[PDB]
């Protein structure tokens, strides 16, 4: 278990308690509990790329004290 | 305790956060009543969660 | 709009993001220039992409106008620098700041939508042979974004 | 700006003020969700203005 | 109830009203004593009236039990110091603190309800011979509250 | 014109701009604007006594920088 940070949409930083084996979907569920944002509206970004729901924090080399960046669900067109 | 609750409206940066955007049983409070009412009048979604705005509640902190 | 724009600029100066930077051109608070660093592990890596930003008078109720000035190879960004992205159009939110818009655009680079493309020819290459698409994107990054 | 907005629930003194008591188009935010829901469930009026509680809104501060 | 009661106690120990004081009796956080100074320019002036307070388990959802231990002549306070006052019963609010309850009771001293009284004999004097009422209340203040 | 203070129900203190000629009813209207409490639910207390709506601050000898205490409307019985 470890702490990570999420910079939410307004720039406010929150702290989450996670495990390296937690999926991005689990992280979005934790953000929903803290912030009231539906997971389908959450787009998490790390190292400039969006994080896919089915992958784990470990898959993305997200470590203790890392910061994920939350933006809104988006679609190119 | 919400340390950012005392910061100004994130939209206009000039008024307190007293316009609660209500959707279902939850609310997002980050704008003043004036800015939030503009969004409701124009039928815009909630800025942070995109759920439809059911009402704006003028929020007081007793 | 000025109070909100000043606040965003002050925030950018105080807690500067790593991937994206932006600030006014000259003394015009409504006209900014921005840069996005190409994501690591992508054909854009090492590239620096410049963008122009115009804030409308009723920002942030209306979205900023954002266009690339550095040429970039992508299905949803054309050679005139136009970006076709829902958060700059009907899916805008006044809670998005320039930093969040720029990070969003950065995340679009490796998450294109070739199904509803701005540049059909590039989308076709993307879907026909991703390795060829990545080669060309890398070549354009080295030619134009260095 | 509401400096008292960051203080704990006035009822239980142990949770943040995230239970907005809504009546008409206004709300009084001084209790947590747990305490405010108890008042609503027990058919009690708003503690500060005594007007009937139409709903409790779980309030977030983005 | 304990966090709420401790908060009230800390607030009283650092910032009481000029009119009222209160604190626990011994180590029992649920049993307090209080004092109310009789308002100036009243039959109670110069008197100091003692009260007992008992917080219920589900305080502050349920009201505190508050009674005078000093005898006092008043239409809404009986011979055992019980106070018939709506905020102690059906009009209670969990946002009322002991400090506000004591100030409320203090304001009742000079604003009695003789029309629906707890002690009809006192109320009848109040309504038909106010100076006699005032004279007795002053006598009781001298006898019991000084 | 002068300032007075009001200690509201939770203990929070507010500041009002008033004149000595202002009635208690006018003061409660100012409290309603700041606090969203209807005047009929406001009971103002000074020097241990309730302040009646038809009288003025001057009638009660209330001077600049005074603190009024707000409790809930009550009734003995
Ligand atoms: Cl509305
Ligand atoms: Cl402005
Ligand atoms: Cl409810
Ligand atoms: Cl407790
Ligand atoms: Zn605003
Ligand atoms: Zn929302
Ligand atoms: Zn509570
Ligand atoms: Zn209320």
């Amino acid at each position: 278990s470890m702490q990570i940070f999420v910079k939410t949409l307004t720039g406010k930083t929150i702290t989450l308690e996670v495990e390296p084996s937690d999926t991005i979907e689990n992280v979005k569920a934790k953000i929903q509990d803290k912030e009231g944002i539906p997971p389908d509206q959450q787009r998490l970004i790390f190292a400039g790329k969006q994080l896919e729901d089915g992958r784990t924090l470990s898959d993305y080399n997200i470590q203790k004290e890392s910061t994920l960046h939350l933006v809104l669900r988006l679609r190119g067109g | 305790l919400p340390l950012n609750a005392i910061e100004p409206c994130v939209i206009c940066q000039g008024r307190p956060k007293n316009g609660c955007i209500v959707h279902g049983k939850t609310g997002h409070l980050m704008a003043c009543f004036t800015c939030a009412k503009k969004l409701k009048k124009r039928n815009k979604p909630c800025p942070v969660c995109r759920q439809p705005i059911q009402m704006i509640v003028l929020t007081y902190f007793p | 709009a000025l109070k909100r724009i000043h606040k965003e600029l002050n925030d950018l100066a105080r807690d500067p993001p790593a991937q994206c930077r932006a600030g006014p051109v000259g003394d015009d608070m409504f006209h900014w220039q921005a840069t996005i660093m190409g994501p690591n592990d992508s054909p854009y890596q090492g590239g620096v992409f410049f963008l122009t930003i115009h804030f409308p008078t009723d920002y942030p109720f209306k979205p900023p106008k954002v266009a690339f000035t550095t040429r970039i190879y992508h299905p949803n960004i054309n050679s005139n620098g136009s970006i076709k992205l829902d958060i700059l159009r009907s899916q805008w939110s006044p809670a998005l700041t320039i930093s969040k818009v720029l990070l969003s655009i950065c995340s679009l680079l490796c998450d294109p939508n070739p199904d509803d493309p701005l540049v059909p020819e590039i989308a076709r290459i993307y879907k026909t042979d991703r390795e060829k698409y990545n080669r060309i994107a890398r070549e354009w990054t080295q030619k134009y974004a260095m």
